[PDB]
DNA sequence: CTTGTTATCCGCTCACAATTCCACACTAATTACGAGCCGGAAGCATAAAGTGTAAAGCCTTTTTTGCCTAAAATGTGATCTAGATCACATTTATTGCG
DNA sequence: CGCAATAAATGTGATCTAGATCACATTTTAGGCAAAAAAGGCTTTACACTTTATGCTTCCGGCTCGTATAATCGCACCTTATGTGAGCGGATAACAAG
């Protein structure tokens, strides 16, 4: 992972359970990118027609 | 919470009576047009969007209950009988 | 329209020819190459009908020119494909063969009306040659068989004719040759010529079918099948799946087969086979035929390649492969969603966040009804390929769409109704659903990761009902109890606490006008509370500042605090509340009283600011952390101290070789374990004197909070069970087996954990999720029984018809011995005028309710019996009334008509179960519970008085008691007792009766470590045959040093030494054995072993010497057991695992004692003619004392009671009291509240029959509804005047078999046992009408209860407004 | 995930879920009992017809 | 072969609302393929068609029609030819 | 002493699984062959009365085009009375009050 | 008659356009009538539709018959071992009555 910066204080609600709120600085830098990648493919046949 | 909604069970003695007030009438409003309802304008809900009102909603009809009338199938029976009701286009 | 009553009767082959066109005998299905299915095949169109629409299977009729012309090539009409799943066919079988729904449906039908028995004998003849008689010569048996040796010899000479006939053969033919007429009328005569037991066992079924038979249109030739229809083949399709190939179903092998088990008996053994191999053919045809109709009954059936359980009709059916209860119960929702759940401030009590996108999909046959009214489109077409899936997306109405359409939030799994409630969406930009976190503590769901499903009503009529019950504003107060169910959970309740906080600890009371003046500190009246004084609350905080405040008219000394809230509620609706510190379980108190007297708005608006001021100072509180916030009391250095000096004692003792390592290895447990528990106390005390806003905790997420203490006392989250593992120490674990480690782990996260104490803490840690992994699973099993039973208990009417005299008197004397409780008359309007003692003008009205302030008076003086309406008192045909119930719990007035109390009731017990079900485990074998009190003593002043004492004067030096019922209560100035002890067994008092004594003095003092025995009555001591040395020796004590003849056990004496019973017995002056005046048995006294004498052979004895003593030890099974196997114990009427025998006739107690164990029969009542007397086990704990008027069916032992056994004299007002409330008893140990009416629903459901005992002129099978106690007891020389008494007795079954026994036959089929109420049904021909809950379910209708109900469909709101009350 | 219209299969006659479409939340029967427990009606004949 | 809601609405509003709008169009074209089998059974009679309509011979027995044809392409919103194919 | 019915026991056939959604990924063996037979259809051209299509051959009716020119509509600008235009300065008449 | 005060009504008079005149010569306007180009009209002839009787041929298709053949039989080796309680009929041992 990574190591970011943290001004531990709760935050008027938005905190209730489990709830992180993230700065837009941190989205700005696409630090958090991952690749995922799919499959797809066509396959040709050989119909009557 | 919503507009005169506790005030309809306060002033009658029950509460799964104003079920059927507002139900088995309510829904019979809809598929019998909106010519039934003789009563004003007034006793209708409020929506707010683009400056205007909408919808009609119920609840607000209940003020003068009765103890014995009609049956319980003839509710369905000359309703569709008088009104047919239907989707046409041009 | 709708569905009424439905009719069932057999089926005719008469019947069966008018649907059927014709027969198949051709069992190649269709072909692969024109697709065209084969002509008088399975499949013909010919009989089941053409394949494609309008459309013959040759080609003759194609366009639709005809709309239905019969071909005179094809022979097949022009219809559509519709009529396929519709009509049938049959198949002529040459060989008869008896169906399989009448044959192994006990009683017989098939064979028990042709004189056979039921599988002696209609079972054998199937298999091997057993030629049995069907007519008879000259008067013969109908019953006995013929072996084929005995055939070849009774043919010619010695024999007659005799009608021979193979199997299945004979069975048809005499169903047509016999006269239900007469033959009635032959077994009739035969029920009291011979015995009850020979023949009349069988010929109770006899008389009971035929009677159907007769009464009904049927006969009974018409059991037998001689064709047999076939399925449709909509229902076994034929469709080709991918790749040019096919797909049919395996059903359809068991058609080609059939057909090659006739045709062969027909042209190959019937005319050439001798016979030692025709029989086994006609064998495999019956079993090849009850196999399709159904399999798994006999014979299962396997098809060809693949075996696999084979595939037939009634098992795709009902799904008789899942044993029924898996059915496949379950519809699938059309509109539903599902997302991840998140949360919203914003949101309120009443709303609920959802997803943009979702929206959208959801509403979408509604977002498209409203966009051809306004102008973003005008047809339902062109706005389909507007927002398909492109970059058109556009919002426009979606808001207005969605306004007065509430949702219903499930959140599975659902026990009570709370799991589903309604809220109205609003719109919010995100791809989650945002919750009201209030709500949360009814989902019980925290925001981690979990995931939640919505439905949206479509019917207005469900819109409405969204808004009456299914909203959440509405249901505030729980069911169960009455208790507010949502209050504050974490964040809103630390925004309160904060605000009202003080300082206490103050001095006393003074003029106090200038110096002090520190914050707003807690005081008496002084401070700033006398020197600021503010008229109007507006201006007084700002830059904080308290004093006084003006609030109903009085005077009182505060803070802004505790006053910022306290003020909003008289806003709405003035009230008192206590001056304490506003906390979670402070409010629960003043929600209740918000809604006693007002309806549900009133109370709802102060669920508003309580969420804003919330969240508000809950920002502002500047909580962190830090390296030197994990400070640790100085009180840790303190418990340890004491606890050190056991430890350098312990191993002491162990290198000396006193004391063996098991002694020190549950020692070291009995000082740690407590050790731990004193030490958070102790912390606790120091966080609310000089500082309470200190903070502590470390740095992570869940849903505690900083300051450790601020949010343990808010009453938000933290046990002084995490909380240790914070500031104090580890505690003490547990090992994989049972034991626990020997060395503790003191050492605590801050110092840091070593290599091996860090080993032990992951053996404790696997307890963890190990003892939850049950109530996880479902509990919800107990509201599985009682739902699928009492569907039918709903409120009938409002007033049934009863009187006041014959109900239900609720005495004061109930519970395990006598614990009564104001929950049991907790709202119940009374019957009779109830004469309490008092002034004039103090009786109570015979038709007023109760509150809780009401009973409050009659639990006071009264403590006699008090007549109330009651649910077991109802007289009415299925139901109960209002008055005759009480409270409705969920609200604060009368139940309304329509509340089914019967399914509510099984819900409101059934969720508490997730909180139950303790121990149920093995530490080291528990054979008894737990116990304490080695000596009493008065803290009041009184007098000492004695009652039914017999204390005299002991050879031993001692005041030791005969009696076995003394107490020892004080006796106040008006002779009541104000405390009450109890005295054990051979127990030393220092004084007698008559001594007067003070507060804080001992009066008693026994030695529970030894169970002294003293004889009842005089005689002289005579050893019976115990020679020392051979019986008893002597073993002195290394402790006492006193010497006693300890006799030896019964399995340690030798060879001759068991023959010989040791006991000490006492006669007259003659040398006869004294008997006791009633019971009849010698007085002989037992010692068994582990007892030590003292006494001398030929020493004069009194009554009241100790003739020797008995060590008492631990025994007796836990009879104190909770969750779902002891509530299925009692409702099931079930025989508990904890026995308890009871007598059956009442009398006096007479005490008895014997060498195997207490004898007599458990405490046998003498009465004043022939006591009786049986044996129990020593597993059975001793309840009643002696001296005691006890009749039958009151508990005698502890725990359990059978049902049946207290059933032969309680009777009913009675055994429905006991199992109420001894359910009540598993649930009061627990914690929570439940009225006990939710059981007194459920339990009269059980005496709904009662068998009849005295016959007469009846059977005994009888046995209908207990409601005709004035013509069927009275059918003597009152009512009908026949002279033909007979009496009856009730009977209590269990809650399964009460719906079992229904009139009506799709009840018991939808339960348990199905196949064979629809042959009992069809019989008779039931005509069952929809008045249950279930039977309503299945066939698609209004529910027959509920909002829509006989008495309230009589009343509407409809007339069209005034345009329809001329139209009836 | 979220559905409203879809395919139905000949003899069960019920909502399913293909690929492009998604699929409908089983009305499980856990959820029956707890709506009979209010004593509505229309709201539960629906989920079991239509 | 059974058609779900979805579409349940649209096959029904294509194959009923076609005869309002041939009212509108020439008397003449409109009638022949109107009154022919859509009142009555059987089209394409020739012979006898001549003799209902009382005019030209058996030459635009095949001309009207195809005439007509062409003039099915109005009914745009409206539907019912195109759905038998 | 021998007999019966009754109670307890065993093995047996018998009836009988219920916490609630979804996603990803994956998958099948075997009856001896060859010669002779009748079967359907490969789609061949044929041919006819019957039918419905598809060229464009002059008629009649509609609809855009270019046409003529009789009668009505349309600038020429310099002079001249009856019209208009602004801003915001100062003066005027309305109903009461006192 | 005089006084109050917010609105409506008053004058100024040099500057600069706005709106109007006339009798006669030029330029526009309207609908009018055939011609050309287009719509369907209502003929009379060029051809093309599938259909259906048929029978002849080769190729692929679908079905059976009899014949020829050995047999009517034989080890050693690899890896597991369903779950229960409730409901029921039948077989056996202990019991009281005759």
């Amino acid at each position: 992972g990574q190591n970011m910066r943290v001004a531990f204080m709760p935050w008027n609600g938005y905190n209730f359970e489990d709830s992180i709120l993230v700065s837009e600085r941190v989205v700005q830098e696409d630090r958090f990118t991952t690749i995922h990648i799919q499959e797809l493919a066509c396959v040709s046949r050989d119909t009557k027609l | 919470a919503r507009v005169t909604v506790q005030d309809a069970v306060e002033k009658i003695g029950n509460r799964f009576d104003l079920v059927l007030v507002a139900a088995r009438r309510a829904r019979q409003m809809q598929v019998g047009g909106k010519d039934p309802l003789v009563p004003e304008e007034n006793d209708k809900t409020t929506v707010i969007a683009l400056r205007e009102i909408e919808e009609g909603l119920i609840n607000n009809q209940i003020l003068d209950v009765r103890e014995r009338q009609e049956q319980q199938e003839q509710e369905a029976a000359e309703l569709q009988a008088v009104t047919a009701i239907a989707e046409g286009r041009r | 329209e709708e569905f009424d009553a439905i009719k069932i009767a057999l089926a005719s082959p008469d019947m069966i020819r008018s649907w059927s066109f014709g027969e198949v005998k051709k069992p190649e299905t269709i072909n692969y190459r024109t697709f065209k299915p084969e002509r008088d095949g399975l499949f013909c169109a010919r009989i089941f009908g053409p394949v494609k629409d309008y459309e013959c299977l040759c080609g003759k009729y194609k366009r639709l020119k005809h709309r239905g012309v019969i071909c005179e090539k094809c022979g097949v009409e022009v219809t559509q494909t519709k009529v396929r799943r519709e009509r049938m066919g049959h198949i002529e079988l040459a060989s008869p063969t008896a169906h399989i729904w009448f044959l192994k449906s006990l009683p017989s039908r098939i064979g028990l009306l042709l004189d056979m028995p039921l599988r002696d004998i209609e079972r054998v003849l199937y298999f091997e040659s057993y030629v049995v008689i069907e007519g008879g010569m000259t008067n013969l048996e109908r019953q006995q068989i013929l072996t084929e040796e005995q055939y070849l010899d009774a043919l010619e000479e010695f024999g007659d004719e005799f009608d021979a006939k193979m199997g299945a053969e004979a069975i048809q033919a005499l169903l047509k040759s016999m006269d239900l007429e007469q033959e009635c009328e032959q077994l009739r005569e035969e029920l009291n010529e011979t015995n009850s037991e020979t023949k009349r066992k069988k010929l109770t079924k006899r008389i009971k079918l035929l009677e159907a038979f007769v009464q009904s249109g049927n006969k009974p030739e018409w059991m037998i099948l001689t064709v047999l229809p076939v399925l449709p083949p909509d229902l076994r399709p034929l469709v080709p799946l991918d790749g040019g190939r096919f797909a049919t179903s395996d059903l359809n092998d068991l058609y080609r087969r059939v057909i090659n088990r006739n045709n062969r008996l027909k042209r190959l053994l019937d005319l050439a086979a001798p016979d030692i191999i025709v029989r086994n053919e006609k064998r495999m045809l019956q079993e090849a035929v009850d196999a399709l109709l159904d399999n798994g009954r006999r014979g299962r059936a396997i098809t060809g390649s693949n075996k696999r359980p084979l595939k037939s009709l009634a098992d795709m059916i009902k799904g008789k492969q899942g044993r029924f209860r898996q059915n496949l119960l379950g519809k699938r929702v059309d509109y539903s969603g599902r997302s991840v759940i998140t949360v919203g401030p914003y949101l309120r009590l009443h709303q609920c966040g959802l997803p943009k996108k979702m929206a959208l999909e959801l509403f979408k046959p509604f977002i498209y009804g409203k966009l051809e009214l306004r102008g973003l489109a005008t047809t339902i077409k062109a706005a389909k390929k507007m927002v398909e899936r492109e970059e058109a997306v556009v919002w426009d109405i979606l808001d207005e769409v969605i306004r007065e359409h509430p949702v219903l939030l499930n959140r599975a799994p659902t026990l009570h109704r709370l799991g589903i409630q309604a809220f109205e969406p609003v719109l919010i930009e995100g791809k989650a659903i945002q919750l009201h976190p209030l709500v949360c503590a009814a989902y019980n769901a925290d925001f981690d990761g979990d995931q939640m499903a919505v439905h949206v009503p479509l019917t207005l009529e469900a819109q409405l009902e969204a808004r009456a019950l299914m909203m959440s504003t509405n249901n505030i107060l729980s069911p169960a109890n009455g208790e507010p169910i949502i209050v504050p959970s974490q964040d809103v309740v630390l925004g309160l606490y904060y605000m009202t906080r003080d300082c206490v600890n103050a001095k006393g009371e003074g003029m106090v006008l200038t110096g002090p003046k520190e914050a707003e500190r807690l005081y008496r009246s002084g401070l700033a509370s006398l020197h600021a004084r503010v008229k109007v609350r507006i201006t007084e905080y700002e830059k904080d500042a308290n004093g006084e405040l003006v609030a109903k008219t009085s005077l009182k000394d505060t803070t802004v605090g505790r006053a910022i809230l306290w003020m909003i509620v008289p806003k709405g609706l003035p009230y008192s509340i206590v001056n304490q510190a506003l906390g979670k379980k402070a409010i629960s108190k003043m929600l209740n009283t918000c809604y006693r007297i007002l309806g549900l708005k009133p109370t709802v608006i102060f669920a508003d600011q309580i969420m804003y001021t919330g969240f508000a100072y809950a920002a502002r509180s500047g909580a962190s952390v830090g390296i030197d916030d994990m400070v640790i009391p100085e009180k840790k250095h303190e418990i340890i101290s004491e606890a050190e000096a056991e430890v350098a004692e312990i191993q002491e003792q162990f290198q000396s070789g006193l004391v063996t390592a098991g002694e020190r290895y549950n020692k070291v447990i009995d000082i740690w374990a407590a050790a731990n528990d004193r030490v958070s106390k102790a912390m606790m005390d120091n966080l609310q004197t000089e500082t309470v806003i200190n903070r502590d905790g470390q740095e992570e997420k869940q849903v505690s909070f900083n300051s450790i203490y601020m949010m343990a006392d808010s009453g938000a989250r933290g046990s002084a069970a995490q909380i240790r593992q914070l500031a104090g120490m580890r505690g003490l674990m547990a090992k994989p087996d049972g034991s626990i480690i020997e060395t503790p782990i003191t050492a605590n996260f801050r110092e840091g954990l070593n290599v091996l104490q860090y080993f032990i803490s992951t053996h404790g840690a696997r307890k963890g999720l190990a003892d939850t992994a049950l109530k996880t699973a479902n509990s919800g099993y107990l509201t599985r029984r009682l739902v699928d039973v009492a569907q039918d208990l709903v409120v009938t009417e409002d007033d049934c018809g009863t009187h006041e005299g014959i109900m239900m008197t609720p005495v004061i004397e109930g519970g395990d011995v006598k614990e009564p409780l104001r929950d049991r008359v907790l709202g119940r309007v009374t019957a009779e005028d109830v004469l309490k003692p008092g002034t004039a003008d103090i009786l109570v009205p015979r038709n007023t309710l109760l509150h809780e302030q009401w009973c409050d008076l009659l639990e006071e003086n009264s403590v006699d019996a008090v007549k109330v309406r009651s649910v077991v008192s109802c007289d009415t045909d299925f139901g109960v009334c209002a008055h005759c119930y009480g409270r409705d719990l969920a609200r604060g007035h009368i139940i309304n008509k329509g509340e089914a109390i019967g399914v509510i009731a099984a819900q409101s017990i059934g969720e508490p179960g997730t909180q139950l079900t303790m121990r149920t485990f093995h530490i080291g074998g528990a054979a008894s519970r737990a116990a304490a009190e080695s000596s009493i003593q008065v803290k009041n002043k009184g007098s000492i008085k004695l009652s039914n004492v017999k204390s005299v004067v002991n050879s031993s030096g001692k005041l030791v008691i005969t009696s076995r019922n003394t107490e020892l209560k004080l006796i106040d100035e008006f002779g009541r007792t104000k405390e009450s002890y109890k005295v054990p067994y051979g127990a030393v008092l220092a004084k007698g009766d008559g001594e007067q004594v003070a507060g804080g003095e001992t009066v008693a003092n026994w030695d529970p470590h030894t169970m002294p025995v003293i004889t009842e009555v005089s005689g002289f001591v005579r050893f019976t045959d115990m020679i020392d040395g051979q019986t008893i020796t002597r073993q002195t004590d290394e402790l006492t040093g006193l010497s006693s003849l300890v006799v030896l056990d019964s399995a340690e004496r030798t060879a001759g030494g068991k023959d010989l019973r040791p006991a000490l017995k006492i006669v007259d002056a003659q040398g006869n054995d004294v008997l006791i005046p009633g019971t009849d048995m010698p007085a002989q006294y037992f010692l068994p072993g582990k007892a030590i004498v003292q006494l001398e052979d030929g020493v004069q004895i009194s009554s009241g010497d100790t003739l020797a003593r008995i060590p008492q030890e631990s025994g007796g099974t836990k009879d104190i057991t909770g969750g779902l196997p002891r509530v299925a114990d009692l409702f099931e009427a079930r025989r508990p695992k904890e026995p308890a025998i009871l007598a059956e006739i009442s009398g006096i107690v007479s005490f008895g004692k014997e060498t195997k164990g207490k004898r007599r029969l458990v405490i046998t009542p003498v009465d004043g003619s022939d006591p009786y007397e049986e044996m129990i086990p020593k597993w059975r704990q001793l309840n009643v004392f002696e001296g005691e008027r006890v009749e039958r069916g009151d508990v005698i032992s502890d725990g359990p009671e059978a049902p049946h056994d207290i059933l032969r004299l309680r009777g009913v007002h009675a055994v429905t009291r006991y199992i109420v409330n001894e359910v009540q008893d598993v649930y009061r140990l627990q914690g929570v509240k439940i009225n006990d009416k939710h059981i007194e629903v459920i339990v009269r459901q059980m005496l709904r029959k009662a068998t009849i005992v005295n016959a007469g002129s009846s059977d005994f099978l009888e046995g209908e509804q207990v409601e005709y106690s004035r013509v069927k007891i009275a059918n003597r020389e009152l009512e009908a005047n026949g002279k033909v008494g007979a009496t009856y007795s009730r009977d209590l079954l269990g809650i399964t078999k009460a719906s079992l026994a229904t009139e009506s036959f799709i009840s018991a089929a939808s339960f348990q046992e199905t196949t064979r109420v629809l042959t009992e049904a069809a019989v008779a021909g039931k005509r069952d009408e929809l008045r249950g809950l279930k039977e309503n379910v299945i066939v698609g209708r209004l529910i027959p209860a509920g909002t829509g109900y006989a008495y309230h469909q009589d009343r509407m709101r409809r007339r069209a407004a005034g345009e329809a009350p001329a139209a009836p | 995930h979220a559905r409203s219209t879809g395919s139905y299969s000949l003899v069960t006659q019920q909502p399913l879920g293909g690929k492009a479409q998604f699929g409908g939340q089983r009305f499980g029967e856990m959820e029956v009992w707890a709506l009979e427990a209010y004593g509505a009606a229309y709201t539960l004949q629906e989920m079991l017809t239509v | 072969t059974l058609e779900l809601p979805l579409d349940s609405a649209t096959t029904e509003s294509l194959r009923a609302a076609t005869h309002d709008v041939l009212a509108g169009l020439t008397a003449r074209e409109a009638k022949v393929l109107r009154m022919r089998f859509g009142i009555d059974m059987n089209t394409d009679h020739t012979l006898e068609e001549v003799g209902k309509q009382f005019d030209v011979t058996r030459e635009r027995i095949r001309q009207i029609e195809a005439k007509a044809l062409r003039k099915l392409r109005h009914p745009s919103r409206s539907e019912v030819l195109r759905s038998f194919l």
